[PDB]
DNA sequence: GATCGATCGATAAAGTTTTTTTT
DNA sequence: ATCGATCGATC
């Protein structure tokens, strides 16, 4: 109502805490740069009246339209037409019921959930500022459609012998508004009983689209309002979220504040990074340290050449494991799927190996095809984790063939035929043939006839099953700190507070320090590694005249060039040297001499 | 009319005043309870309903549902005096119906069922979500008075009109949005199940309206069986066959309950109550505060079986079940108990895994050959005519306490053993093939009936040279539990002497009188019998959680590195780390049927001295070698 | 800490008011499901449902606790209060303002260690003196999320011992030794055990028309068996007729003259002294004849 | 009361390459 | 866009 709104131009231009006088001083900041918007904090508001809040809380739609008109006005007095309307944006953290209250009493209430989307759909068009003219008289009128009960809000009347719908809208003059139909799922943890999870419909605005890629947790605050589609029994309808305010976690394109680095220029200026990150990644992981190195460079990786010509250089790395079981291969894998800003976890049976990559199918819609699925068109620049690497014994190997080496794939099926760009990043566990007598008779037998999958990998570990009675009594006194007492979460918050790296601000970590710089390895540290590997063949043909055959080849040797580039992004130097590059043969030295036993 | 006024005081008299069995105001009692979890049920004795029938038989089978709604206003004053301004919160309570004495399969229905009570079973097929239902049409005229009352709309039917009591033109009706409730409405269709029916035939189908507050209490593919009213819809439009003087179907429910178990009762185990208020729950101390009770409870847990003692410690041990004990930013931990069985063709393996089905709550009996590689977690359906690939799991995701029978099935084993030993590994596991990547959450226990080829003693040599199962799987296990039986008297007519008293085990006072004819047919020795053993189980489960200490631990350490040290040397099956994980867990397990949340120092060397003797007892000839070593853990 | 967080979470310290009635952990939730469940509470706008819809609410409970008077007689809810403002940011009242101030103090970070000990709380105590003026703002309320988690976590021990059943009532007070359970690091600031000894007081507060005596307790988390070592007073149920003060102080001069081999009186507060692992078990053998009441 | 004229509402659409277990 | 049915007005 208009009395409503003379109690909001009068309140959002003096509104303060002790002088500082925000809202002025962030609405002149906000119409510079073009962005047109609010962002309220709810939580905030209450300080003048709970009453102008209760008039909100249990009615909608009228009091979105009336606070923007009254922000438009406010706005358009901060200047003196090219004048757009403005947005909203809400957001408070009172509790999130996660998906169970759903007709009871919050039908047209302010709610806040939490969930993982997944499904993005292409972009749209809806009106917001019309200009109408009729078929008798060339009448002319302007009607504004801003906020909802979807369309038919208020239709186009009859008036101006005359014949009624006599209106028409023209294109000239007028303004648009773009929606989503983006699908939100259920965070798949905090529903259990037997059941699978459901899925619910949600649209949004211009200036708070395009904010999300699938596969992150969200939280997010808006309505619980009611449409009704007419392409089933009693007269019913469905549920959607218009939703306000995505004011989630972190991105997981490179926009943030400087004092997020400030720390990480005072952390890289201390060189100890290294040899800490070993034990501040995996807290409940008994050593391991040839392993534990491996990791941190493979989330980093290298670069991308696009050298003066048609070709490129793959430049990433995929490690490889295998082992007996009881001996972390598995239990690792969900460790490194948090810390990833993009993780995939489809560690199984490889899941029909042709709807890894991409999958049409008739959609109902037109009668048409194209391409919807994919479990690589996801997971761009992160990696993905698999496991298993036995008995998928039809059709794996020639799925993941094209899929590495060139990250080029095509589909050639009844569509498009398409190169669609892919970085990925493989990461595999698999067992040999059980375990133990593989490792005492004749050391082949591994995987049972290729060697061509071997040669794609480059980084290959292999643990076994000591009986050093020493160190396993620590071991055994290791598990039982940790699993009752629970004294490592007492532990590792008085020996981490001032030295150990917590889990979460890894994940903050790791996306600047690649976005950042791009580094290069020393030219004349050309001469080590060359003479390193001219004595390797040689090691390596010294065993085939034992009538020994199978694997080492030269992609590996282009792979130890990726992995000293990998400590590089760490230490942020964009040039290398040799204490640097030592440490890196270190590591493969120790996976060198596998191929012999 | 009038009389029905007085009615709602003809019963609630007749129902508050006195319930039976030796007074205690049971169903005086249960109503202020589900006013205190605020969950807007209630319940019907049968034998109340025997009673409460005597002038209500003809106002239960000749009017059902509007005697209900009469019924229903009398239930707030039964407790407004009780819970003063409950009304204040939802504003609303409806009743259910307990169990019937039908046994209605889904074929027989004529005439003389319609609007009547009827209860059926069957399973459920593909169904629907949750939608909201207006419940309340606030009509809406033009020009005239726009507000005509909230309505009471009903079924598919579109109660409206044209005009009345405004004009008698052709304005039509609309709507507006002021104070209208809405209740919710899923449409399950049915399928009858194929248990009881006279086979090589096709299913046939229903539907099924719920209501309000029982909204997706069952899951797709489990079997249910429903008591409520039969309705019909004369909509004179269907286009399946032609337009005919014909009408639909719709049966609206009043209750649901889960798949029940040994149908051959007479006045108990159909009706799920467990319910544990008063006289249960103020008894079930001083049974747990006693010294022998785990000396008691797993002696007395399958009565039908005399046997060897240690699987019984074992089976019982394992639907105890442990902690998953979640951790911070880091790795989760199992909390699960899987055993093994290994026994000959012809000892009782085969039942016990039998009897544990129906004294759990929920399970799962997916044995021997046919058992799909991917049935039994989760598959995608395809999509009907305009539909999209969804996600309808099969065993692994419906069960949670479930049993499979892995024993031989050779040429199936390298199809479906690669799905299954990952249900423990990467625990929590699922797939994406060809549809969504998703991660559903099954804690899912594992239990087996693994078969020798031949005899149980096949060789002298371990166990990779008896069994074909290799070594990795069956390292995902905790424990081997082996029979052995060769030559004897004393101990064969233990069994002999035994087994045959067992086939000699083949009106309100009366129906009690049977039932404690009931009573005495269990109880020859008196073993605690098992009327309400399996009743506490379901919160000795969902209620207590256990805790450790940290003086009671360093014994353990020698354990588990002596012992592996003394199985490498002499390999035949080796132990990890994960054995001593399994060491403290089922050691916790007997913890929480004291009903005590802590550990003591008397169930640590219990559970050691059930896993180390159990572990070396299966070696070789020289097992007394090994048993000259083992007195020193005692 | 009600008008900062939520009247939910009155879910644990309920049962302190019916551990200041009878019970801790039993009967609890099966019990105080109606009395502080009007709903089952919506944390649809909850926020301001402990903020600002309690204007109703809240206003039902001025209507309620005249008509829970009655309904278990517990009346030390009932208290006068006294509040303050800012102009804005919500109010502040100064019942829970002094519960921040202790919580503060506390967490915010032979015989060489004890110097980097000593030399902490001195270093945390002056982060919150400073925090009595709006020149800082935005730290007081990390003791309000500090307040509402040490609380459950100095809860989860004590149901341990109650339920441990090892308070021993010897002749005249009760003793109690906490050997180890869990997180045994929140006891070497003596602020904490006060607290705690404020909990275990009110366990036994129910009738005990007889043996009015508070107890010893005992811990021990470092080396050379430190044992912090403290006493309580009784604690009348709002019936001082007879102001008890204190018998342990006299007593502790006896001890500290007698045996002599590690007792200290080095901490500052008289009723907490140290004592070694062999010299509290004949600590108490002096004190259970030498009746100084 | 019956007949004629005018106005308003209702009526017409189409399929056959990928992917699952199975023999 | 065309055809059929229903309602209103006029004879
Ligand atoms: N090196 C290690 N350090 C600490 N804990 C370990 C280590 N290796 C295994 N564990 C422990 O083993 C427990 C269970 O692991 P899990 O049962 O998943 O092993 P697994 O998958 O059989 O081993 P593998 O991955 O070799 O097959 C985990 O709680 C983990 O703490
Ligand atoms: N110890 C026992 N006590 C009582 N009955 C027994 C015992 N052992 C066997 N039986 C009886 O023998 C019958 C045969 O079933 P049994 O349990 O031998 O199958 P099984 O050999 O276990 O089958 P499988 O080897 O396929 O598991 C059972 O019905 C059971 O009643």
């Amino acid at each position: 109502n208009t009395e409503i709104i003379k109690s909001f131009k009068n309140f959002i231009l003096e509104f303060r805490l002790d002088s500082q006088f925000i809202y002025r001083d962030q609405l002149r900041n906000n119409i510079l740069v073009k962005n047109y918007s609010l962002t309220v904090n709810m939580e905030h508001l209450i300080g003048y009246n709970e009453d102008i809040y209760k008039k909100l809380s249990d009615e909608p739609s009228d009091i979105i339209p009336l606070f923007e008109t009254a922000i438009t006005q406010v706005a358009k007095r901060i200047s003196i037409n090219s004048l757009p309307t403005f947005q909203l944006i809400l957001n408070s953290n009172a509790n999130q019921i996660p998906l169970r209250d759903l007709d009871s009493e919050h039908v047209s209430k302010i709610v806040r959930l939490s969930g993982i989307i997944i499904s993005t759909s292409v972009l749209s068009s809806r009106a917001t500022y019309l200009s109408i003219m009729c078929r008798n008289c060339r009448h002319t009128t302007s009607i504004t459609i801003n906020n909802f009960n979807t369309g038919n809000t208020v239709s186009l009347p009859r008036s101006c012998n005359c014949g009624p719908d006599p209106y028409i809208i023209i294109h000239e003059s007028s303004k648009f508004i773009d929606q989503q139909f983006l699908k939100l799922q259920e965070i798949p943890e905090l529903v259990p009983v037997g059941e699978m999870p459901r899925n619910l419909t949600m649209t949004c605005d211009r200036y708070l689209t395009n904010k999300v890629i699938p596969g992150t947790r969200v939280t997010i605050v808006g309505i619980y309002s009611i449409y009704n589609s007419k392409n089933s029994g009693v007269a019913i309808r469905t549920p959607y979220i218009k939703i306000l305010g995505i004011q989630s976690d972190v991105e997981t394109v490179t926009m943030f504040t400087e004092e997020e680095e400030e720390e990480f220029l005072q952390l890289s200026r201390n060189p100890k990074l290294y040899e800490i990150l070993t034990n501040s990644i995996a807290p409940s992981i008994f050593g391991n340290e040839d392993i534990k190195k491996a990791i941190v460079c493979l989330l980093m990786g290298g670069s991308k050449k696009i050298l003066p010509d048609g070709m490129r250089l793959r430049g990433d790395i995929n490690v490889l494991l295998l082992g007996d079981p009881g001996t972390a291969k598995s239990q690792l894998l969900k460790f490194v799927e948090k810390v990833s800003p993009i993780a995939v976890y489809t560690s199984g049976k490889g899941s029909s190996a042709a709807g890894l990559t991409a999958s049409v199918q008739r959609d109902p819609m037109t009668r048409e095809f194209y391409l919807e699925g994919g479990a690589m068109v996801l997971a761009d620049g992160g990696v993905v984790c698999i496991d298993e690497f036995d008995k998928m014994r039809d059709e794996d190997r020639v799925a993941i063939h094209e899929a590495m080496e060139q990250q080029t794939i095509s589909i050639a099926k009844a569509g498009i035929t398409t190169v669609l760009n892919s970085r990925t990043s493989v990461l595999a566990a698999a067992n040999p043939i059980y375990g133990r007598y593989d490792d005492l008779k004749s050391p082949g037998d591994n995987i049972d006839f290729q060697t061509t999958i071997l040669s794609r990998f480059d980084m290959i570990f292999i643990v076994k099953d000591d009986h050093n009675e020493e160190r396993d009594i620590s071991i055994a006194n290791h598990v039982i700190n940790i699993h009752t007492g629970n004294a490592n979460a007492m532990q590792n918050q008085q020996e981490e507070n001032g030295s150990e790296i917590s889990i979460e601000k890894m994940k903050r970590y790791i996306t600047y320090c690649r976005l950042k710089c791009a580094p290069r390895l020393s030219p004349q540290a050309a001469e080590k590694l060359s003479s390193n590997f001219v004595t390797i063949r040689k090691q390596l043909l010294i065993n085939e005249l034992e009538s020994t055959e199978r694997p080492i080849t030269i992609r590996q040797l282009e792979a130890i060039i990726r992995i000293t580039e990998s400590l590089a992004k760490l230490e942020l130097s964009p040039i290398a040297q040799e204490r640097h590059v030592d440490e890196a043969i270190r590591l493969f030295q120790a996976s060198t001499m596998d191929a012999a036993s | 009319p009038n009389v029905s006024r007085t009615i709602a005081r003809e019963l609630k008299s007749f129902l508050l005043e006195y319930t039976d069995e030796t007074g205690r105001s049971v169903y005086g009692a249960r109503i202020r309870t589900l006013g205190e979890m605020n969950s807007e049920s209630l319940e019907v004795n049968y034998r109340h309903l025997a009673e409460s029938k005597a002038i209500l038989a003809l106002f239960l089978a000749k009017c059902p549902e509007e005697m209900l709604k009469i019924f229903d206003l009398v239930a707030m004053e039964a407790t407004e005096l009780h819970y003063p301004d409950y009304a204040r919160i939802h504003s609303e309570i409806h009743v259910r119906i307990s169990d019937f004495p039908t046994i209605y399969s889904l074929r027989e229905l004529r005439e003389s069922n319609l609007s009547s009570l009827v209860r059926v079973t069957g399973v459920v097929t593909r169904r629907t979500g949750v939608f909201p239902q207006l419940k309340y049409v606030k009509f809406n005229c033009l020009k005239c008075g726009s507000i005509l009352g909230p309505f009471f709309q009903d079924s598919n039917e579109e109660i409206r009109i044209s005009f009345c009591t405004n004009c008698k033109s052709k304005g039509p009706f609309r709507v507006n949005g002021e104070k209208t409730v809405y209740r919710n409405y899923q449409r399950v269709t049915l399928q009858e199940a194929p248990g009881t029916v006279p086979p090589g035939r096709l299913p046939r189908h229903r539907e099924v309206i719920l209501l309000a507050d029982l909204v997706d209490v069952s899951k797709p593919g489990e079997e249910v069986e429903v008591t409520g009213i039969y309705k019909n819809n004369y909509d004179g439009n269907l286009n399946a066959k032609n337009g005919f003087p014909v009408f639909a179907t719709i049966i609206e429910a009043n209750s649901i309950k889960r798949r029940e178990g040994n149908t051959a009762n007479e006045g108990e185990e159909g009706l799920d109550v467990f319910s544990w208020t008063e006289e249960e729950e103020r008894e079930f101390r001083k049974i747990s505060r006693d010294r022998g009770i785990i000396d008691k409870i797993i002696s007395s847990m399958a009565p039908s079986i005399y046997g060897h003692r240690d699987i019984k410690t074992a089976v019982a041990c394992s639907l105890f079940g442990g902690v998953p004990k979640n951790v911070n930013g880091k790795h989760s931990i199992r909390g699960d108990i899987n055993v093994l069985l290994l026994g000959d063709p012809g000892t009782a393996k085969s039942q016990i895994l039998k009897y544990v089905e129906k004294t759990a709550h929920r399970a799962v009996f997916a044995t021997g050959q046919g058992a799909s590689a991917v049935g039994l977690t989760a598959s995608v359906r395809k999509d009907p005519i305009t539909k999209e690939w969804t996600l309808e799991g099969g065993a692994l995701v419906l069960a949670d306490k479930g049993v499979c029978l892995i024993d031989e099935f050779d040429k199936m084993n390298d199809q479906d053993r690669t799905s299954i030993h990952e249900a423990m590994e990467q625990q929590s596991i699922s797939i994406s093939k060809a549809g969504i990547v998703t991660t559903l959450q099954a804690r899912c226990s594992i239990i087996a009936a693994a078969n020798p080829n031949g005899g149980r003693y096949n060789s002298t040599l371990p166990l990779a040279q008896n069994v074909s199962l290799t070594e990795p799987i069956l390292s995902r296990f905790d424990i081997l539990c082996v029979v052995r039986d060769l030559v004897d008297e004393e101990a064969d007519e233990r069994l002999a002497t035994f087994v045959v008293d067992s086939h000699v085990r083949s009106q309100l006072n009366a129906r009690q009188r049977r039932l404690q004819r009931q009573r005495k047919k269990e109880e020859e020795i008196s073993p605690i019998p098992q009327e309400l053993l399996m009743k506490y189980i379901h919160y000795a489960r969902t209620k207590i959680y256990p805790k450790l200490h940290q003086m009671d631990m360093d014994k353990v350490s020698r354990v588990y590195a002596d012992l592996r040290r003394e199985s490498i040397s002499t390999g035949s099956f080796p132990i990890t780390v994960r054995h001593l994980e399994s060491i403290l867990r089922i050691a916790e397990s007997f913890a929480k049927m004291r009903l005590s949340e802590f550990v003591s120092s008397y169930d640590l060397d219990r559970a050691i001295k059930v896993v180390v003797d159990s572990f070396v007892d299966a070696q070789k000839v020289s097992v007394r070698r090994q048993l000259r070593r083992s007195f020193a853990i005692y | 800490l009600l008008r900062h967080s939520s009247l939910y979470d009155s879910f644990y310290y309920s049962n302190y008011v019916n551990a200041k009635l009878s019970l801790w952990n039993e009967n609890g939730k099966k019990r105080l499901h109606k009395m502080f469940a009007r709903m089952g509470i919506p944390l649809s706008t909850a926020q301001e449902t402990w903020l600002y819809m309690d204007h109703s609410i809240k206003r039902e409970l001025g209507i309620i606790f005249d008509k829970n008077l009655d309904r278990y007689g517990l009346q030390d809810i009932i208290r006068d209060g006294f509040v303050r403002t800012l102009g804005y940011r919500g109010s502040i009242s100064a019942s829970e303002f002094v519960e921040a101030l202790t919580a503060l103090l506390e967490v915010g970070n032979s015989a060489q260690k004890l110097t980097n000990l000593r030399k902490r709380w001195v270093s945390n105590f002056w982060l919150s003196w400073d925090a009595l003026d709006d020149r800082k703002v935005e730290l007081l309320n990390r003791g309000i999320q500090l307040a509402q988690d040490l609380q459950r976590a100095i809860f989860n021990t004590g149901v341990a011992i109650l339920e441990k059943k090892l308070i021993k009532h010897l002749r005249i007070y009760r003793l109690c030794v906490l050997q180890d359970g869990p997180d045994l690091d929140l006891y070497r600031n003596p602020l904490t055990l006060l607290r705690l000894g404020n909990w275990l007081i009110e366990c036994c507060a129910e009738s005990e028309d007889k043996q009015l005596l508070p107890m010893v307790l005992a811990s021990i988390d470092e080396n050379t068996d430190t044992y912090l070592v403290a006493g309580l007073t009784p604690r009348y149920p709002r019936g001082t007729k007879k102001p008890i003060l204190n018998n342990f102080s006299m007593a502790f001069q006896q001890i500290t003259a007698e045996t002599d081999a590690k007792v200290r009186i080095d901490n500052f507060e008289s009723s907490i002294i140290e004592i070694r692992r062999e010299d509290l078990s004949p600590f108490l053998e002096k004190l259970t004849l030498s009746g100084l009441l």
